[PDB]
């Protein structure tokens, strides 16, 4: 086509979606990771994660307001990945990289799994 | 704005 | 912080949100623009438009599944802006610029109003 | 991935 494109649009959209999350505006699901609870927007979770895409495209699961993750999932790892979904920034540290990578494999977030693998390889 |  | 950032994340999120819109997945509102109907995600509309942000933060309107726009709004202008919200690309043409600018003023989409004003000024 |  002959469209023009606003370079910062996608980043500005994501920033506003994170502001809605902050302010608990139109959040429509609670993700439970053992004793912790995280509120989010199903559409953002599906856009970032192959696991959430599969969950919320299922004709029964699409209607659930609570999703319980596998008990082996680390809440801090999940929190770091949820923040990445809404900001593009990943708080990857020596002390959390193993939990983050395991969580990203479970959630099916291939670019995160890729940077974790590279950071681990560099320390070996 | 740019030409994509 | 000491975060790393994935450059293409915001663009990839927006592309996936547009794929959900295409496929009518988790759309939760119908915008009516006279005889036409447009299905969308409230969160994407709020992230892009000051008018939708005000509508869906209202304690009564947040619960509506149908929103009727002012009868003066042009459906083609709205369609072009809805596509821009989900793609960052604006199909601005000599034949639609006046309707697009009027619609963007109503929807409170300041960057669009800005490029329309500039394109109009250049032709004068 | 970059240093933001
Ligand atoms: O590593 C990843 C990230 C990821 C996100 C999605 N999300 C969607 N995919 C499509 Cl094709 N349309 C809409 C979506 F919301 C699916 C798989 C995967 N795998
Ligand atoms: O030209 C524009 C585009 C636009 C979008 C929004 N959206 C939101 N703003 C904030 Cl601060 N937090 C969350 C949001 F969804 C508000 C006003 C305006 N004016
Ligand atoms: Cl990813
Ligand atoms: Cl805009």
């Amino acid at each position: 086509d002959s469209c023009i494109q606003f370079t910062r649009h996608a980043s500005d959209v994501l920033l506003n979606l994170n502001r809605l999350r902050s302010r608990d505006i139109l959040t429509d699901v609670v993700i439970v990771v053992s004793r912790e609870q995280f509120r989010a927007h199903k559409t953002v979770l599906m856009a970032c994660s192959g696991l959430f895409y599969s969950i919320f495209t299922d004709q029964l699961k699409c209607n659930l307001s609570v999703i319980n993750l596998d008990p082996e999932i680390n809440p801090e790892g999940f929190c770091i990945l949820l923040d990445f979904m809404y900001t593009s920034r990943l708080n990857l540290r020596e002390g959390n990289i193993m939990a983050v990578m395991a969580t990203a494999m479970y959630l099916q977030m291939e670019h995160v799994v890729d940077t974790c693998r590279k950071f681990i390889k560099a320390s070996e | 704005w740019v030409i994509p």
